[PDB]
């Protein structure tokens, strides 16, 4: 039922290709930012946020309540490494560096 | 996952592969279809073989 | 369906050879055959010095 | 066929080598003999080829 | 009712027909790789009074 | 048992203490043991009785197969195949029971050190001296061969051996 | 051997012959009926072999093979009941005498005297395997994956042709049993390097070895069931069984040749196991696996000792019927979902208890669980792999470690969680799953108890 | 005759029979938990018998009944050591098993699965006593196995809980990093010793070298959770309380200081190993009593005193006294 | 090899004379039950392609096209037995007529053959 160009694309280099893909993804244009145009092959697809799936909000009426995911919202690309299983980037009270001190 | 098996592999062996032959097939299979081209290659040819094989 | 055909089927048709991907590739790709290579043929050729000098002590070794 | 592999003769013939060694080892330990033989081959059936270096 | 399941059913002869017909295929085949009975010098035994063949 | 020899598989005597009870308190274990014996031991070996009575009722006898000797690799021709092929069979079941010898020698040292104890150290060097041999000679014999071995390589490496064993001897021998 | 050859050829005909409604059942009656015929060849010897003629020979290598081969056929007859209902009855019977030929072609395969034939009989596997993926193949790069399964495999075995012809032509002989009792050492010379290399290379790109292993998932997801059951199966273990017959001439060139290759082996396994865990779909997840498996096989069959062998053999059986039982697990919950992601059906456990339990023993068996076969041939390559070196404990760890990972992994996201909302056509599993399943994991654990049955001719 | 074979080999045999009445009608009606925990306290009420002889006497015994496999001159057999350890051990897992029964009777009664629940701590007590009374290295690796399986499904027992799955996952993980070292000593063993029997490891290493003590020690580590593998004990409480109470307190972590103790005739002629030992249990224990006494979950709490008592008994392998380890197990 | 030129050969003859020396092919030749498995498939593919009912359309055109197999077979039978015939006397012959080009290997046995040991480690 997808079409041919709902697929993801080819690195976007004009501002009038960068809106189409920003509305292919369901977001705002100025909330779209791919990955930088390198050799590896990213393409046309949005760089979200780092952050992980277990600091999204847990009141929140998620269609995945497990998953914390909406339906039809785009994807991180390492979803499958933040999946709730796996490394978290959750803010800890104390910080990355005195933590990595006091244990080392 | 992707730089090397979906990447590299794929560019090492079948892609080249495929290209080179694509590539090939272009050359030999682009003529025009006149006899002048055709009958001067057969001269040039000839003139080989009479001059390299013996 | 775009994050499964971006993971999957995406990648090479936006693939470009860079210094980048050209360094990794070959990196991560040559380097660890090379450095197992040196280390196995390193202890084996040991292993055969002493095999040969017959001072290993094979005792009870039958199995193998 | 469960049944039938559990069942199967011995074709490859393990308890008869249980008892070859049996009475090689009770011959042996009886005659003096040390067990098991270091050349599988007796030395006066092979003709070694002269070095002279 | 025979007669009538047989047209039917008659498929079903098939692959035991096959089993029956390759084992003596099997037997005809080891038939002529005769050369050695009662030749090797392991089971080299004299026949019994009513033997010909040691093993068929 | 008469099941298996007593001389491929030695046992010391198994002197064993008497019982010497230094106070009147009644033990637990003997009373246990009798229980035992009334409740298990009794039927067991009744019913052993009735099937060994059952079959001694039908009695029939298996026999263990003789192989004869026949020529080995080093009398066998560069391409003559079927002297090759007896040699390779003889050679494998010769294989087979240097196995089975050592595995004998592996249980009398294993059932050595079970028995002796916390003296095992001291009271099973015999066996364990015997194993040195077994496992010194059965590693001469067959070590290294690979997966495709045959009689030929085995062959090959006892010359190899004894060529250096020769070697060896001349050069002490004229030092 | 032709009591099993002729039943199998005879199968063609009463397919043909069968009524519109009764293909299935009969084909499942006489394939189970073929493979009780096969059981007796697993009766091996110590001594040479079952020579049957010229032609055929059976060898306690060649016998599980054999029995797995014949096994198979049914379950995948019960696999490819489902998705072929809205078939017309001749493609129905079309796709049965690809599968029959596939069998027929296999069996002839696994006895072959002579090497040629061999090599004839292991390409002409190639015909029918193709002819299904390409044909009952649901996507769209069902033709891609075509192409590359058969390009690299005739790329690999093209020079095998050229140099089985010049040691026929050198040696005089072909047969295996000439060649083992005439074997005589290879040089180290630039044109034995070079023959030991065509005469490698066709069954390392069938295993298939790491960097030559890409055909593998393309043509593992765009299968067919039946397809995936019996590439994942068996024809991954013709090239290990050819190594085994071919690896006698090539010493004692095989010691130093072989650096290149296990060094790829033992690289490759650690790198498609660390790729397993980032895996979205069943199918890729479960190739990759088997990658890494035939890897570690290849290891076991490149040090060349008789643990080694016997532990090749057992892994090989043992891997066969974990991937055939995965890749049924995987298609039952598509032909429910239509999707073949892992993340979007989740916590079926919760709808389908018992195939809950089927993915649970089929995950501990993947994941080498003692006291299964999986486990005796991992621990007997392990110790082969010590005894040649000790340094290999660290990477032979790191696959373990990996494995059990990924295989809970694929258990914990399918079978765990909370069930998606939105999927409500997941109906209760059918008594054929249920019962494709049972027959898949019921040998493994009878095997268990007599794994001499499948330990090959060195023990 | 010699009654103590019997009944050993009966208090394991009669251990197995609800797993197999798990398929008949009794698994489908409630008084499955009551069946259950009456086996248990018959075979406790058994096994204390060949525990008394060995008081009156000191019975040893080894029983090999059943011939697996031969690989060329390596013989695998099932084979049941029944010396000091398994004699002694038996009895008290038994008892702590059967009281743990009847306290889940009460704890999981509005538990849907209660059934199942019992059927799997039968399950683990049957693995965790193959791997006591192993006297190869195959079957105590199957034990070994077998209670880790039992500890990942026992973990994730709700298994619609995310924190679960991951609880049962990281013990897998760990316990797989000790199953690394696990394997490498049953590779040297088998290499060097020709045997994974321990009579024949015992008679062929007077002088142990330090790589198949290493495979030991690393393995043993893994299973009790030492310092550099410890997390994992703690996030097991996840499970029930009385998963909590059987598995992760007092039967399956004492797992890896039972295999030290095991093969403590050739721990005792190493010196380095012995040392790292001590090392290791010392810096455990410290660290899982400075991190106990400042939590605020109870059952953490206990756990982490329970993981420091695991590092006070490496402590006493590594000063060369296993009999006071088996004693303080 | 090269036969051809070979003397005393007649020009067109598919047997010659001698070649009625040899043991015939019996009926029951596998060879030429593959050649009426051909002339059946043949029949088949025949029946198929005139869309005709593939099974039992023409009971006699089957049986020609299995018959006209089944000679010929013979007949190639008979000939290539022969060709092979001519072939292993030729070489019989030479090697008889040539006795220094093939002398006899001086038969040697393994208990003193030195051959070189590879051990596998
Ligand atoms: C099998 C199991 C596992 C196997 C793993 C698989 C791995 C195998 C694959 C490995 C592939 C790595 C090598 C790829 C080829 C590199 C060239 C290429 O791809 O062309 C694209 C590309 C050509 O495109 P272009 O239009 O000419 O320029 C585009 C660049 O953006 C414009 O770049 P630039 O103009 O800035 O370049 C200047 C400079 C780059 O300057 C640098 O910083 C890099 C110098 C270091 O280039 C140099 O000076 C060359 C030195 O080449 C590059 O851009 C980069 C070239 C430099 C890369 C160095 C090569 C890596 C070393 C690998 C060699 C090791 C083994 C070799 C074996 C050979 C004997 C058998
Ligand atoms: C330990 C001795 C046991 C003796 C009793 C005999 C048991 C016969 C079992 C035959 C094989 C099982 C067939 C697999 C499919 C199960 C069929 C099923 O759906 O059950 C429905 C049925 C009805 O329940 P339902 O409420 O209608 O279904 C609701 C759901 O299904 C929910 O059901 P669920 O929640 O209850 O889960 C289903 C259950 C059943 O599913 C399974 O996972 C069972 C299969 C586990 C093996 C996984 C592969 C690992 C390699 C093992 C290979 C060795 C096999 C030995 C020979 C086997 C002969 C066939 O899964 C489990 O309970 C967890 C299994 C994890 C156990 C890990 C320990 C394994 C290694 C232990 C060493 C074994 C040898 C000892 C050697 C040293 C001592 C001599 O439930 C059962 O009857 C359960 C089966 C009994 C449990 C078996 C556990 C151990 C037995 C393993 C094989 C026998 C060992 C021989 C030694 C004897 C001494
Ligand atoms: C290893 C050696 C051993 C085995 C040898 C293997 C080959 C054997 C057979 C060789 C060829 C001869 C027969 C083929 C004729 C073609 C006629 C046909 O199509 O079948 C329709 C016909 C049934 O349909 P129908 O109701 O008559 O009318 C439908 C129309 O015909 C038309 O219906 P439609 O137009 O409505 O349907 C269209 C359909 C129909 O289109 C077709 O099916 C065309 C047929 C395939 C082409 C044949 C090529 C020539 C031979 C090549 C063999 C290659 C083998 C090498 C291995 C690689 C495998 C590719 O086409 C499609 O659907 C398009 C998609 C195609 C799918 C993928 C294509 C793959 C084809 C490769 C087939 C290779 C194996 C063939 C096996 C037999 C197949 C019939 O089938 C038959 O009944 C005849 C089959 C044989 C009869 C056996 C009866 C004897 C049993 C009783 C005596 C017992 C014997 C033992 C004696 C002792 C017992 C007491
Ligand atoms: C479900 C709830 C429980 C109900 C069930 C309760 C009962 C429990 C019993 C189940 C397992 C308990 C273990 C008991 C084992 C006893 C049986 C064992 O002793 O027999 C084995 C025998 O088992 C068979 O050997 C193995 C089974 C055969 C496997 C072949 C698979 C069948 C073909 C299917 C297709 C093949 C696919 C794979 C291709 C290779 C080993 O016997 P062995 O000591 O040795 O010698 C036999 C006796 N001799 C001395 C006279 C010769
Ligand atoms: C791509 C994904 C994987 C695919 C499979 C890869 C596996 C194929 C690799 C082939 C294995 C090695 C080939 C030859 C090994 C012999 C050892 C030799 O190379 O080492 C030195 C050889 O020295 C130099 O290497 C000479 C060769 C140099 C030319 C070779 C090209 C080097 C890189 C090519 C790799 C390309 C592979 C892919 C092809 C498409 C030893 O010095 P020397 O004592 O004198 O020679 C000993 C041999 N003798 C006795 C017969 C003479
Ligand atoms: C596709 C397979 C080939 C099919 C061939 C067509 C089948 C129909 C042909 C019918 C029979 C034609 C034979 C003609 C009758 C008499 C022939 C005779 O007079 O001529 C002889 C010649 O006999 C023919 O050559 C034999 C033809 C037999 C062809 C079959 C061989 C096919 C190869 C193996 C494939 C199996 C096919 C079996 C099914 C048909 C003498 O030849 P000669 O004057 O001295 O020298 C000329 C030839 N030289 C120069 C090469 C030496
Ligand atoms: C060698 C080990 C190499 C590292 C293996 C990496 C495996 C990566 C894939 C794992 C999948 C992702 C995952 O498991 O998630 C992390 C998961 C979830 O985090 P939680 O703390 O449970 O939080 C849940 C509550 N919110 O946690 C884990 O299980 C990760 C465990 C990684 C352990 C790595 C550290 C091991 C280092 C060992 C050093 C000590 C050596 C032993 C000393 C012995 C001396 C004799
Ligand atoms: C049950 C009710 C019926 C009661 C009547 C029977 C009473 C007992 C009489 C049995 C007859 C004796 C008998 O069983 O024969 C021996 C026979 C062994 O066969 P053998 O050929 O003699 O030697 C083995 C190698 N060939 O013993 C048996 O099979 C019975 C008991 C076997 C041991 C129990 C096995 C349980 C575990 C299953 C295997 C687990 C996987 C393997 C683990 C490997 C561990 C290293
Ligand atoms: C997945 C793709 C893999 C494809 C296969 C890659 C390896 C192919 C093997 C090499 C090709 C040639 C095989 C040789 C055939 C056997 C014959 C033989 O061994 O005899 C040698 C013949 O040896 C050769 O002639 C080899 C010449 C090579 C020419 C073809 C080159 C093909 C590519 C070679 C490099 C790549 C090989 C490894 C590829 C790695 C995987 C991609 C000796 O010939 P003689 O003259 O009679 O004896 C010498 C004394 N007078």
């Amino acid at each position: 039922h997808v079409t041919k160009d709902m697929f993801p694309g080819p690195y976007p280099k004009t501002p009038e290709e960068r809106a189409a893909a920003a509305k292919k993804y369901n977001m705002r244009v100025e909330d779209y930012e791919p990955y930088p145009d390198d050799g590896m092959g990213y393409g046309d697809y949005p760089k979200l946020p780092d952050r992980s799936q277990q600091e999204r909000d847990p009141w929140y009426d998620w269609d995945h309540p497990d998953l914390r995911l909406n339906w039809g919202e785009p994807i991180h690309w390492d979803l499958d490494m933040y999946i709730r299983n796996r490394v978290d980037t959750s803010p800890t009270p104390v910080s990355w560096n005195t933590m990595c001190k006091h244990l080392f | 996952s992707s730089l090397l098996d979906l990447i590299w592999l794929e560019t090492i062996l079948p892609k080249t592969t495929s290209f080179i032959q694509m590539k090939m097939s272009i050359m030999v299979s682009n003529q025009k279809g006149l006899i002048k081209l055709y009958f001067l290659s057969f001269l040039i040819t000839i003139m080989i073989s009479m001059t390299l094989f013996n | 369906i775009r994050w499964t055909y971006a993971r999957s089927a995406n990648i090479y048709p936006n693939f470009r050879p860079t210094p980048k991907t050209s360094l990794l590739g070959a990196l991560f790709g040559i380097g660890p055959l090379f450095f197992w290579y040196y280390v196995f043929k390193t202890d084996r050729d040991k292993k055969e010095k002493l095999i040969q000098e017959g001072k290993l002590d094979q005792t009870f070794n039958i199995s193998y | 066929g469960s049944t039938f592999v559990a069942y199967l003769p011995d074709y490859r013939m393990q308890e008869w080598a249980r008892r070859e060694a049996e009475r090689l080892v009770k011959y042996r330990e009886a005659n003096g003999l040390p067990l098991m033989e270091s050349n599988c081959f007796d030395p006066n059936k092979i003709q070694l080829p002269e070095d002279e270096d | 009712n025979v007669l009538q399941i047989v047209r039917d059913h008659w498929v079903h002869i098939l692959v035991p027909v096959g089993f029956v017909f390759g084992c003596y295929l099997d037997r005809r085949s080891d038939e002529k790789l005769t050369a050695f009975r009662n030749k090797s010098l392991l089971f080299k035994r004299e026949l019994r009074p009513n033997e010909e063949v040691t093993w068929k | 048992p008469d099941s298996w020899d007593k001389d491929v598989y030695p046992e010391p005597p198994r002197r064993t203490p008497a019982p010497a009870p230094q106070t009147s308190l009644p033990n637990p274990v003997t009373y246990l043991t009798k229980i035992f014996d009334l409740l298990v031991d009794r039927p067991v070996t009744l019913a052993r009785e009735f099937i060994e009575q059952q079959h001694a009722k039908n009695r029939y006898y298996y026999y263990h197969r003789e192989f004869r000797r026949v020529p080995d690799i080093t009398e066998c021709e560069e391409k003559d195949i079927l002297c090759m092929f007896e040699a390779e069979m003889q050679w494998r079941r010769d294989y087979k029971v240097d196995q089975e010898i050592v595995n004998i020698i592996q249980e009398r040292l294993k059932a050595c050190q079970q028995r002796e104890g916390e003296s095992y150290r001291q009271n099973c060097a015999k066996e364990l001296e015997q194993f040195t041999q077994v496992s010194k000679a059965f590693q001469d014999r067959y070590s290294d061969l690979g997966a495709h071995y045959s009689a030929r390589k085995c062959l090959a490496k006892q010359k190899q051996r004894m060529l250096a064993e020769r070697k060896a001897a001349k050069e002490a021998a004229a030092a | 051997m032709l009591k099993i050859i002729i039943p199998t050829t005879m199968l063609l005909p009463m397919t043909w012959m069968s009524k519109h409604n009764m293909i299935w059942i009969n084909a499942t009656v006489h394939s189970l009926l073929i493979s009780l015929i096969s059981l007796s060849l697993l009766n091996q010897l110590g001594e040479n072999s079952l020579n049957f003629s010229l032609t055929f020979f059976s060898d306690s290598l060649s016998a599980p093979l054999l029995v797995l081969t014949t096994w198979l056929l049914p379950l995948m007859l019960m696999a490819s009941q489902s998705h072929l209902s809205k078939e017309t009855t001749t493609r129905k019977k079309l796709y049965i005498t690809m599968l029959i030929l596939l069998q027929l072609f296999l069996i002839m395969t696994f006895t072959a005297t002579e090497l040629i034939l061999f090599y004839i009989l292991f390409e002409a596997t190639l015909v029918p395997t193709l002819i299904i993926i390409t044909r009952w193949g649901n996507q769209t790069e069902r033709l891609n994956a075509g192409l590359y399964f058969l390009f690299y495999t005739l790329a690999g075995s093209l020079p095998l042709l050229v140099a089985l012809v010049y040691i026929q032509n050198t040696t005089g002989s072909l047969n295996f049993l000439i060649i083992h009792y005439w074997s005589h050492p290879l040089s180290n010379s630039w044109s034995n390097i070079f023959m030991w290399l065509a005469c490698i290379m066709a069954f390392m790109v069938k295993m298939p070895l790491y960097g030559l292993h890409l055909w593998l998932p393309k043509a593992h997801v765009e299968a067919p069931i039946a397809g995936s059951m019996v590439l994942a199966a068996v024809l991954l273990k013709l090239g290990g069984y050819g190594m085994m017959r071919i690896t006698t001439i090539l010493n004692p060139l095989t010691n130093y040749m072989a650096y290149p290759f296990l060094m790829l082996s033992m690289w490759g396994m650690i790198m498609t196991s660390s790729i397993c865990l980032r895996q979205t779909d069943l199918k890729s997840l479960i190739a990759y696996s088997s990658v890494s498996h035939m890897a570690l096989v290849i290891v076991a069959i490149m040090i060349q000792t008789p643990w080694s062998f016997m532990g090749a053999t057992a892994l090989m059986i043992a891997h066969g019927l974990t991937s055939s039982m995965l890749f049924c697990l995987a298609n039952t919950n598509y032909e429910r979902v239509h999707s073949r992601t892992m993340i979007l059906a989740r916590g079926l456990q919760t709808l389908l208890p018992l195939m809950a339990t089927w993915w649970l023993v089929a995950s501990l068996t993947n994941l080498a669980l003692p006291p299964s076969i999986n486990l005796i041939g991992e621990l007997f390559i392990i110790t082969a792999s010590f005894s040649w070196s000790n340094i290999t404990i660290i990477l032979m760890g790191m696959n373990m470690m990996i494995t059990a990972l990924y295989s809970l992994y694929m258990l914990i996201t399918t079978q765990r969680g909370k069930y998606t909302h939105h999927i409500n056509n997941i109906k209760p599993s059918f008594t054929r799953e249920n019962a494709l399943m049972a027959l898949h994991i019921l040998p493994l654990l009878l095997l268990t108890l007599n794994p001499k049955m499948i330990l090959g001719p060195l023990y | 005759m010699n009654p103590f074979a019997s009944l050993t080999l009966t208090t394991l045999t009669i251990l197995t029979i609800p797993i197999m009445m798990s398929n008949s009608n009794i698994y489908k009606t409630n008084l499955y938990p009551n069946y259950v925990k009456t086996t248990v306290s018959y075979a406790f009420t058994l096994s204390l018998v060949p525990l008394l002889m060995f008081m009156h006497t000191g019975q040893e015994m080894i029983i090999s009944n059943w011939h697996w496999m031969t690989l060329q001159t390596v013989e695998l057999s099932l084979s049941f050591k029944m010396d000091y350890f398994s004699v002694m051990f038996i009895p008290v897992a038994l008892f702590v098993t059967w009281s743990i029964m009847e306290f889940s009777m009460w704890y999981m009664h509005s538990d849907p699965f209660i059934n199942r629940f019992f059927k799997y701590l039968l399950l683990f007590l049957i693995t965790m006593m193959i791997l006591v009374t192993a006297n190869n290295l195959f079957q105590l690796f199957i034990g070994w196995e077998g209670v880790g399986i039992m500890s990942f499904l026992l973990i994730g027992w709700w298994h619609g809980r995310t924190d679960a799955n991951t609880a049962a996952l990281q013990a897998i993980l760990y316990n797989r990093i000790g199953d690394i070292g696990f394997v490498l000593s049953m590779a040297w063993f088998l290499t060097h010793s020709n045997a994974w029997d321990l009579q024949q490891i015992f008679m062929l290493n007077n002088e142990c070298p330090n790589m198949p003590l290493i495979g030991l020690l690393l393995a043993a580590a893994g299973k009790s959770a030492q310092f550099g593998l410890h997390p994992w004990l703690p996030s097991a409480m996840e499970g029930p309380t009385p998963v909590s109470a059987l598995l992760h307190s007092s039967t399956m972590v004492v797992a890896g200081v039972f295999l030290l103790i095991r093969f403590y005739p050739l721990m005792e002629t190493n010196k380095l190993v012995q040392t790292m030992t001590l090392c290791l249990g010392a810096i455990t224990t410290l660290f899982t009593a400075l991190c106990a006494i400042t939590q605020n979950d109870i059952k953490k709490i206990v756990a982490f005193s329970t993981s420091s008592q695991l590092g006070l008994m490496m402590v006493t392998i590594g000063i060369n006294q296993p009999h006071l380890a088996f004693l303080h197990i | 090899t090269m036969m051809s030129g070979r003397p005393g050969r007649v020009p067109l003859q598919f047997l010659p004379n001698e070649a009625r020396s040899l043991p015939p092919p019996k009926l029951t030749d596998p060879r030429l039950v593959y050649m009426g498995f051909l002339g059946y498939c043949s029949g088949l593919i025949d029946n198929a392609i005139r869309r005709r009912p593939v099974v039992s359309a023409g009971l006699h055109r089957q049986l020609l096209y299995v018959t006209s197999f089944v000679f010929f077979g013979y007949y190639l039978l008979k000939r290539q037995d022969y060709m092979y015939a001519l072939r292993d006397h030729d070489m019989f012959a030479y090697v008889k007529s040539h006795p220094e080009d093939f002398p006899e290997k001086d038969k040697k046995t393994y208990g003193e053959i030195l051959e070189e040991f590879h051990p596998v480690r």
